């Protein structure tokens, strides 16, 4: 179950990223209050997560969730662009950073 | 867009209580910033941030019979533009 | 200029990270008072950036940052085990973070 | 180590100025906890923030022995202090 959680925390990572495009600069109140409890959430969770999973395992996916549902979200919600190249550039960044925090 | 609808609650010789229409929450800000100064006096402006979760907003220290102009302001003027009012206290 | 503000944001999510192991249970006054700044300015530094540039890639290339410098600072100032895997790795993240910033 | 010399720079009858060494840059903590009462026999606290090393203790009891006790935020740091000391 500790797994489950972690993935939880990593969603949370995709709402407070999601609801700080909302807020435009912690500037509209209930975006940037999402925000800032989604990464609370988040913290905790992962904490939690992280007290019973390894803690490089654990924070590749944590992040690798945040990261590629950053991405997903945001082409979808707000439009972002979909380029061959930029997916290809985010799948070699998001798999660089999912490697450096396993492999520590 | 917002504020709206600026108006003087309450009222003492040397404070006011000013409210103000937030919107609707995807309106809402995370501070409104207030400016108070006597009109046309010389005198510079005084200003302080009010949570975006109020209203309202107490404004104190001020001159009996002096009329002051008030403004209520969202973080960016993207939104919309600062609405004022002008009371004598 | 929303990208030289994410490479400071970035710089910072290493700064508080590492702080916050440097303080106890969050106890210690000067580590400690290095996360909480850490973090405001990291997380404000971020909504600015995220207010013009897509998400998905503000989020990837401020953890990337995040992530890089951790592995910088952990090799530097800590003595850390410089594997191939990891210089490939850092080589991915730097290889999407300039890739991402080309394609703007 | 943290916190350490708890002394009383200044006391009246009915109330105690104490101080400290709160260390220094590595050594400050976030917060310091002191507490006061009778030396015999509920005890009364209140915390200090970690940047400042000096506290006021009031509404004693004049005539009658107090402990006085500052504790760091954790054990992990050196030891607390207590000084006994009559108004
Ligand atoms: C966690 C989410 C909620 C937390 C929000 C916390 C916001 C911080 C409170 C004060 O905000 C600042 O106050 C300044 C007050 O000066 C403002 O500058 C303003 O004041 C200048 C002069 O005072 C004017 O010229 C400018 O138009 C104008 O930017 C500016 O808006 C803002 O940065
Ligand atoms: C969540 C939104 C509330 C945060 C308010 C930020 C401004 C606070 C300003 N002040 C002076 C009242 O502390
Ligand atoms: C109270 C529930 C927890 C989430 C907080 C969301 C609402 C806070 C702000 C309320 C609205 C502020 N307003 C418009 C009345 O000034
Ligand atoms: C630049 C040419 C070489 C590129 C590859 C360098 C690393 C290859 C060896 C990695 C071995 C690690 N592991 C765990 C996969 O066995």
């Amino acid at each position: 179950m500790a797994w489950l959680i972690l993935i939880i925390a990593g969603i949370f990572e995709v709402v407070w990223a999601i609801a700080l495009k909302y807020s435009n600069g912690f500037t509209r109140l209930i975006p940037s209050m999402i925000t800032l409890i989604g990464m609370l959430i988040s913290f905790y969770l992962l904490s939690q997560a992280t007290k019973t999973l390894p803690i490089g395992t654990a924070y590749a996916i944590w992040t690798g969730i945040g990261a590629l549902g950053a991405v997903i979200c945001g082409i979808i919600f707000f439009k972002e662009p979909l380029t061959a190249l930029r997916i290809v550039f985010m799948i070699l960044l998001l798999t660089g950073i999912i490697g450096l925090k396993a492999t520590s | 867009s917002v504020p709206t609808k600026l108006e003087v609650v309450a009222a003492t010789p040397t404070s006011l209580l000013i409210s103000w229409d937030a919107g609707h929450w995807w309106e809402w800000v995370t501070y409104y910033r207030i400016t108070y100064g006597e009109t046309g006096g010389n005198s510079p402006v005084q200003e302080f941030t009010v949570p975006g979760y109020s209203s309202t907003a107490t404004i104190s220290g001020l001159k009996p019979g002096v009329d002051y102009t008030i403004t209520v302001y969202a973080p960016t003027s993207d939104y919309g533009s600062p609405i004022s009012i002008n009371y004598r206290t």
